[PDB]
């Protein structure tokens, strides 16, 4: 899940505060690529 | 059927705090308890 | 370990209510434990079999029985989101502040898996919100690290 990737510990600062991956990045379930977008009669679609 | 198994959680913060790499932790556990195929030697003309 | 003890462990796990009933009548050892120290109550708590948790406690099961790593049925029930079983265990005198060998409590486990209803019940029966595990972590420390907004607000 995004939540688990979010709480990945990148480093711990001198004062003891934690830098998590969600502190340096937005974490979402997104496409491997964003090249192909398909429509069927105008409405959203995928296909083979 | 499902059986009892021993879940161990590595504390990433404690490892980083003591300056212990996760590679060294995971190798030590894996090598010791699971075994590790390192490389080949030659026993009386046969690679093993 | 007896013949009926092993049968009860398997029945408690499988959720076979009618078989547990017959085994309770024949005096199957309720304090029977497998090699990892899990009682029928441990197993019933884990797999979420409410009827059998109730029947085992009626038949003098140890509500605070601990496995070889110091984990109780309340630990299991709290961790795996079984709200009804948590209430029953606490009503039959389960230690709400029970610590395993890692210093982890039912509150810690419930907080980790974001079981809000269970956290409220544990706090209602007087769960120590300031209780620290072996790493000095509270149920609150778990809520902010997990980024659980609702949970963090309750553990005020
Ligand atoms: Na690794």
């Amino acid at each position: 899940s995004t939540e688990e990737f979010g709480k990945i510990l990148l480093k711990v600062n001198q004062d003891g505060s934690r830098v998590l991956l969600r502190d340096v990045a937005k974490i979402e379930l997104g496409g491997e690529n964003y090249d192909i977008i398909a429509e069927f009669n105008g409405q959203p679609a995928s296909g083979l | 059927e499902d059986t009892p198994q021993f879940k161990i959680d590595i504390d990433q913060e404690k490892a980083q705090a003591l300056g212990v790499s996760i590679n060294d932790i995971n190798t030590t556990l894996g090598a010791a308890w699971g075994g590790s195929y390192v490389n080949d030697f030659i026993d009386r003309g046969r690679v093993k | 370990g007896s013949d009926l003890g092993k049968k009860l462990l398997e029945a408690a796990r499988a959720g076979r209510d009618d078989e547990v009933r017959i085994l309770m009548a024949n005096g199957a050892d309720v304090n029977a434990a497998d090699v990892v120290g899990w009682t029928p109550l441990h197993l019933a708590a884990y797999w979420g079999h409410l009827e059998i948790v109730e029947v085992l406690l009626k038949n003098g099961a140890d509500v605070n029985a601990y496995d070889t790593l110091g984990s109780t049925p309340l630990h299991l029930a709290a961790h795996f989101g079984h709200l009804e079983i948590v209430e029953v265990l606490l009503k039959n005198g389960a230690d709400v502040n029970a610590k395993d060998d890692n210093g982890i409590t039912p509150l810690h486990l419930a907080a980790n898996r974001g079981h809000l209803e269970i956290v409220e019940v544990l706090l209602k029966y007087g769960a120590d919100v300031n209780a620290q595990d072996k790493f000095g972590k509270t149920a609150f420390d778990i809520s902010i690290n997990n980024g659980n907004e609702d949970l963090a607000e309750i553990l005020q």
